[PDB]
C-alpha cells in the first residue's frame, strides 16, 4: 500500500510504503525512464513470528515524476516496516491553505 | 472477544457458518464490524505445544510502548493502543493509524507474571505460557 | 457437512458427517482441549467408481463440548458414508415439546 | 433428461452457453431448478469404450434397494427413490433425504437385460453395455 | 469462440472458430458419435510475438449434427487464425426471407 | 491514449486504483468503455531494451493492409481499421469485425522512418526503435 | 382459501402485515403467488346483512356455464373453470384465459340448497344466504 | 387492455379491448386522422354487483392504421365485456407459417 | 399501531393501540362475528397543540378471537393516548418459560 | 423524431407500452436518452382544429433568435439552438444551457411559408397551419 | 441539533436537497440516523408571531415528568427522557419506549425563566417566548 | 430550481430562480428573520400558450444570509423567466483561483 503526499519542499512521491517484514537489502528504490520505482521481495522470518494480513511475494511500484523533479536528490528511508521516499521539488511551493487559525 | 472455539466462525465444526447464521444475515445490515479499527493492527495467533507463547504478533509500525498496552482482564488477553497524533512538521510516515482494542479468549486462565510482551521492528509479540497436559489422546478406529 | 442434533440422552454433538468414500482407518474422532475433533483424509478408489460432488482433501471439524459432558462415553459409528458421533449428557433431559398429539 | 449433446450446457460446442442463452436469462427468474431434489443424489456419468457401463454412480447413503429404482423408459435411464421416513426413535444418521428422480438420455437404445445395477456402501452403480463400433475415425489435417 | 451459421447448401455447423496462433497440425476436426468435434492445443511462438487475450491450453468443441447430415462431405479450412467447418445438408433448402429489396 | 505511466491503471504505483478512483466509480455509470470496439483487436505491448520494437501485436484475422492503418500523430502511435463489409455470398469466416481505433503514448517521440509495420497470419506487428540510454542506474540500499 | 379473518392480510388488525411477516419476507423469494391464474378471474366479496348473498362477482368474459363450476367443499366456496381452447378459426376475442381455482372461507357453513349462482354478461354472481343474528351489539365507552 | 392480432383477411388492429361493465352506448369506435380510436366511459351498475380490478373512468385508444387499410370496412363487435375491432387489409395475405403438421 | 401480547390470565388480544389525540367517545370496542373490533375517528384539537406523525382519519381493527374466549369479560381501558384491550382466556395457562433465574 | 402516432409511447393504443417493449427493457441499459439535452428546452405540442398552429412552446429563457433555429426538413419540424457561452463578467443569470435539437413529425406536410415562429418572454412559439378537413366522422353504436 | 435554517433539509432554499447532497449520498451507507430513538417521540415545531411558544409538542404516552427533561444548553432546546423499565407484572400498555434525546436550535437565545413546559395527556408542550420585532418588512416589486 | 453562486462583490445568494410564466407582481423577495425569502404563485396565461414541465402552484425559498451581509443593498431582477438576487458582501473578496492562464 502506498500514499501520495505533498510537502512544500517536496512531493513528487512524498510516498510511503507498508513494507512490514522487509529488509532494506530486499528493497530497491530507483528512477527508471525518469519514473520512480520501488520494488523488492518478501522473504521468510522466525517461526516464532506471526503475521496476519497479506502473504509474501515480489512487489514493484511505478510513479510518474514531474519532468522537473530533482531525481538526484531523491532520498529513501526505511523504519519499522515502512519505506518513505522523498522527491525534492525544483521550487519549494507550499499549497497555500487559508484556514481560520490563530 | 475472539474465541476460536466459538460457533460463529467457519472451521470444520458443528455450527458450520454456511448454515442458518451465514444464510440468515449474508448482508451486514446493522451493527458495524469494527473491521476499520482492527485493520490498524492485524494480529494472528499460533498455539505451540509448550505455550500459547502467544504466537500473537501484531503489526504496529512506528508505535511506541507508551501508546500500546497489553492487559489481561477476566483472564482474557487485551491488546489496545493508538499511534500518536501528528506533530506540526511530523513526518507522517503513514496512513491513518488510530484507536483500536482487540481481545482474545485464552483456552485457560493465564498466569499474568508468566506472560512476556516485546515490541521490536514495529511488531508486538505476546507470549502466554500454558500448563503441561498429556492432551486427550486420540483413539483410532479401524474399517 | 455436519448436522447438530439433540436427544434426551445425548447431544453435545449428536453429530453426523457426510464422509462418503472414507474408510474408518482414514477417520479420527477425538476430544482435544476438551473439544470434539473429527478429521481424516479422502483417498482414491476404483476407476470403475464415480463421484459427483466435492473433490478429495483432508478435512477436520471442531466442536465445543459442554464442560460437563461425558468425554469418556463418546461413541462414533460409521455406516454408508456417514459418521455419527454421540456425546452422552451428564443428565438425560429431553427438551419437552407440548405438541397436540394423541 | 440430462443430455450431454444438448446445446444448453457449456462445453466447447456450437451453442456456447455464454451466448444468447446465458446472457438472456442470467438470473434464474421463473421455474425452479429441481437442484434441491437432485442434491439428494449427485451422480456422474463416465463413458468407457466397452460400455456406457454407466459409470453412473449415485450417492445414496443409508438407502435400501426397495427405496431406489432403476428403470428404462423411452430407452432412457431413470434413477429415482427416497430414503425412508423417520421411525419414532430413528437414528437419523442424516440430513433430510427425500423425493428425487433423474433421467439421462443414452446415446443409443440400451438392451434392458444387459444393464446391471448394484447398491453397495451407499453407492448405486448402473452399467449400460453399448454396441461395438470402430468409432468414426478422425482424419488429420497438416499446416 | 465459435458461431453457428446456416447457408442454403449447408450448416449443420457452418461454424467458425477463433483459433489464432494455431497450426492446422495442432487442430483436429472429426465426427465422433456422429457429433462434430473440433479440438487441438495452443503451442508457443516467437518471443518477438505478442498476444492480448486469453491464454494457451487445449480446447475441444462438440456439435450435434442432424442425423441426416453428410458426414462424408464435411470440409474444414483454416486461414488467418480461423477455422471454418462446413457440413453439407442432405437437401439444399435456404431459409426463405421475404425482405423488401428490389 | 493508453499510457502505461498514467495513474488510472493499477500497477504497483502511487495512484493505486483501489483508492479514491476505483472506490468512487466502482460502477461504470456514464460514458461507454469503447471495450466493444477494442475487442475487435486485442493488442499487447512489450518493451525490449533495444526497442519499443513495439512488441505490439494486434489480432486482425482476415484483414487486408488496405483496411488497417498505422499512423503516428502527436508522435503517438495509432492503430485503426475495420474488416471489409460482407459481399453477397461472402464466406463470413467470422463474427462481426468493425470500426476501431487505438492509440498508445510512446515514452519518447518516434522516428517515423524507423518504425516498421508488418501484417502476416492475421497479425499486425509494429516495431518502434528507441534511443540508446544507460538507463538510470538503480542504487541499492543495505539493512 | 382466502379468509378475511386471517392474520396474513393487512387490515387494521393484530397481525398488522407490516410487522414480522411483511418485513421478514418483503421479497417474494420462494413459492409462486398463483397471481397469474387468479388474474384470469378477479373476484370481490361483499357481505350484506341479509346475506353473504355473496356479493362475489367474478369476471369471466366469454365463458360458458359448462367451463365454470361453483362447488362447496368443507362448507367452503370454490370457484374454478377455464375458457375453452381455440377452435381452428376461433375469433379469439381475447387474451389467454386458462386454468384457475379460487376458494373463499365462509364465516359460517352454508346451506348448499340456498346458494344461487348465475352467469350473465360475462359475470358470475354467487349468492350465500346466512342465518339471522342480532350481531354482537357494540357497547360504547365515554371520555 | 388491448391485444394486437393479425389474420390473413385482416388486422390492422385485429384488436380487442377488455371493456367489462360497458354498454355499447358508452363506447365509440372511430378512425380520426386515419388512426383508429376506441373511447368511452365506465358508468355505475347495480349495488348487488361486484368488481375486483381497476376502477371506473374515461378511457381512449389510438392505433396507427396502414395507409392502405379499408377504413370503410372497419367493423366493431361487443360481447361479454370485450370489444373486437376488425380492419380489413387491402389484400388478404396470411403470414405463411411452415410448421410440421400433417 | 397495535401489539399482540399474551398473559397467563389473558390474551386473545392482549392488545394495545397507539390512539394519541383520541377521546374514549371517538373509540369503539366491540366483538362482531365473534371477532374483536377497535374503531374510531381522529378529530381536531387546540391550534396551540402540535403533532408530528401520521395524520387524522377513521381507523378500524379486526382480531380473530379464540372460539373459546370470554367475549363477555372483555375489558378496554384508555390512558395517555393508548387503548388496552384484555380478553380473558377460558383457562389461565401461562406459557412456561424455563430461564435460568434465581 | 417525436411522433405521437408511434407505438413506443403509452397512450391507450395497440402497442400498450406496458407490454413486451416496457417489460423487455425496463432498465435503460444501453444508449443514452438525450433527456439531458432536451431538459434544456421542454416543449409541448397542442393541436387545435384550425391548426397545428403548433401549440409548441419551448422554454428558452435568455435566448436570442440568432441562437435558436426553426427549420423544416423532410417536412418535419426541427427546433435547435444553444444559449451563448459565458462572457468574462457574464451575469450567468442561469444554470447550464447548451446544445439541443428536437424534431416532431407533423401528421401532414406543412407549407413552410404558413408557419410563424415568435420568441417573446423566453418562450418560442411555432404555428403550423393545417388543411381543412371534415375529420372522419365518428359513427356511434347502440347497446 | 435540528436547525430549520440548515442547508441540509429540503425546503425551497439555496441548498436544494435534490442537488449534490441528495444525489451524492442517496443511499444511507454509513452512520445510523438515530431515527429509531427519535421515533420514541415525534415532535413538531410551530412558530407563532408572539412566540416560539414552542409549538413543540412531543408524544410521550405514559411518561412521567421524572423520566423527561427539558433543558437549555448553549441556549438551544433539549428534549430527553425514556419511559420507565417494566415492573414484574407491569401492564406494558406499550411497545418499546426508550432512550432518546432531541435538540432544536432556536433562532434567538431564550430567556430560560420565560420558557414553560407542561406534560398532560401523554403530551409535552414547551413554550419559548421571543422578543418583539417589526420583522423585516418585505418590499414588493411590480411587472 | 435555484443555483447558489459566488462573486467577489457578492453572493450570499448570488441566486437564480427558474420562474418561467411569472409576473414580478406575483413574486416577492424579502429578508425575514435575516434569511432571504423568495416566494410567489404561478397564475394562468393564454390558452394559445404551452408549457412542458412542472405544473403551477405557490412556491417559497429560504436562504441563510451571512450575519454580516448587506441586507439593505440586496437587489432582485427578473428577466425572461428568471429571477436573480444579489446580496452584497460586507467586503469584496474574490475566491482566488490560481489556474494556468496567460
Amino acid at each position: 500500500r502506498a500514499p501520495w503526499d505533498i510537502k512544500e519542499e517536496e512531493h513528487e512521491i512524498k510516498m510511503r510504503f507498508d513494507m512490514p517484514g522487509l529488509s532494506k537489502e530486499d528493497v530497491k528504490i530507483s528512477v527508471e525512464d525518469n519514473v520512480l520505482v520501488i520494488k523488492g521481495e518478501q522473504k521468510k522470518e522466525d517461526s516464532d513470528d506471526s503475521w496476519s494480513g497479506r502473504s509474501v511475494s515480489s512487489y514493484g511500484t511505478r510513479l510518474q515524476l514531474p519532468d522537473n523533479c530533482e531525481k538526484d536528490k531523491i532520498k529513501a528511508e526505511l523504519k519499522n516496516g515502512v519505506l518513505f521516499i522523498t522527491i525534492p521539488k525544483t521550487k519549494v511551493e507550499r499549497k497555500v491553505i487559508d484556514v481560520q487559525i490563530q | 472477544l475472539l474465541d476460536p472455539l466459538s460457533p460463529m466462525r467457519t472451521m470444520r465444526q458443528m455450527l458450520d457458518t454456511m448454515d442458518r447464521m451465514f444464510e440468515d444475515t449474508m448482508p451486514v445490515s446493522g451493527r458495524n464490524r469494527g473491521g476499520s479499527g482492527v485493520s490498524e493492527i492485524r494480529a494472528p495467533w499460533d498455539i505451540k505445544e509448550e505455550e500459547h507463547e502467544i504466537k500473537m504478533r501484531f503489526d504496529m509500525p512506528g508505535l511506541s510502548k507508551e501508546d500500546v498496552k497489553i492487559s489481561v482482564e477476566d483472564n482474557v488477553l487485551v491488546i489496545k493502543g493508538e499511534q500518536k497524533k501528528e506533530d506540526s512538521d511530523d513526518s507522517w510516515s503513514g496512513r491513518s493509524v488510530s484507536s483500536y482494542g482487540t481481545r482474545l479468549q485464552l483456552p485457560d486462565n493465564c498466569e499474568k507474571d508468566k506472560i512476556k510482551a516485546e515490541l521490536k521492528n514495529g511488531v508486538l509479540f505476546i507470549t502466554i505460557p500454558k500448563t503441561k497436559v498429556e492432551r486427550k489422546v486420540i483413539d483410532v478406529q479401524i474399517q
